[PDB]
């Protein structure tokens, strides 16, 4: 409170000083099974372009 | 790769004739920035190394008669011979040349 009314000494009174947020306790990914690799070795690797 | 079927296998045909082999490989091995098709045909005589036939799988290069034709497009060739002669009891292959690893026919021994 002090840092934001910038003063040591503060009034009776009530002063919004923050914002509260809860924190994310973990991470987590989805993403599909997918399992074959791509075929980028005939398309950039190839004889006739 | 490119994995080619050629059939028929055992051509056994009076002389003469026409006959004709056909070519069927997974791969549509051909091209359109050139219309030209990446293949060709082939023959040998048993002793020695084989001889070219037919270029682009349609064109005809010096010194075939028509006792060859090359022809086809897509993933279907047709080698056709029109008439037979005594020195043409040989094997034939067809071969892709369109990309790497190259491949052969399973032959044709007419
Ligand atoms: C075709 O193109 C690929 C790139 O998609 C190249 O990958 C090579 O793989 C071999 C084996 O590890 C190594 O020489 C290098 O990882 C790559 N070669 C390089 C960077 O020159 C390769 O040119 C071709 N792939 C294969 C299996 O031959």
């Amino acid at each position: 409170t002090k840092c934001t009314l910038k003063s040591f000494t503060v009034e009776k009174g009530i002063y919004q000083t923050s914002n509260f947020r809860v924190q994310p306790t973990e991470s987590i990914v989805r993403f599909p099974n997918i399992t074959n690799l791509c075929p980028f070795g005939e398309v950039f690797n190839a004889t006739r372009f | 790769d490119i994995v080619m079927t050629q059939s028929p296998d055992s051509l056994a045909v009076s002389l003469g004739e026409r006959a004709t082999i056909n070519c069927k490989s997974s791969q549509s091995v051909l091209y359109r920035s050139n219309n030209k098709n990446y293949l060709a045909w082939y023959q040998q005589k048993p002793g020695q190394p084989p001889k070219l036939l037919i270029y682009w799988a349609s064109t005809r290069e010096s010194g075939v008669p028509d006792r060859f034709s090359g022809s086809g497009s897509g993933t279907d060739f047709t080698l056709t011979i029109s008439s037979l002669q005594a020195e043409d009891v040989a094997v034939y292959y067809c071969h892709q040349y369109y990309s790497t690893p190259f491949t052969f026919g399973g032959g044709t021994k007419v």
